């Protein structure tokens, strides 16, 4: 999905 | 030791590259723990924009714990020349590595080569 957590990441 | 990561950093597919060595999630400052003072940070960049600063807060969080600092960029996004710059300048205050990965599994990668 696109729910981009915390983390330096892309979600 | 085999590696301790986040669980603030599940999800990520660059997990599934990290096949060669025994991960697992452990509550750390860094995003990965490779050895008693060595530990790493990811930043997707591309991610970087939809709210930054956070790679700044998160290097001022993780402040002096460990002897090898090292941040793991994922180049996924085109013309990054202009983040890369100002990103370096805050490692080099910081003193930890810069390394570029450019895809989910070079990183994964990245990471089995430095606990190997």
């Amino acid at each position: 999905k696109i729910i981009d957590t915390g983390g330096g990441f892309i979600l | 030791n085999s590696i301790i990561v986040s669980p603030r950093q599940r999800g990520n597919p660059v997990l599934k590259f990290v096949r060669n060595v025994p991960w697992e999630f452990g509550d750390v400052i860094p995003d990965y723990v490779l050895g008693q003072s060595t530990c790493a940070l990811f930043l997707s960049l591309r991610y970087h924009n939809l709210h930054p600063d956070y790679i700044h807060g998160r290097l001022q969080s993780l402040g002096k714990n460990f002897a090898l600092r090292v941040l793991l960029v994922q180049v996924d996004v085109k013309d990054p020349q202009q983040a890369l710059k100002e990103l370096a300048k805050m490692c080099i205050l910081a003193d930890c590595t810069l390394i570029l990965a450019w895809s989910p599994e070079e990183a994964g990668r990245y990471l089995e080569t430095y606990k190997a």
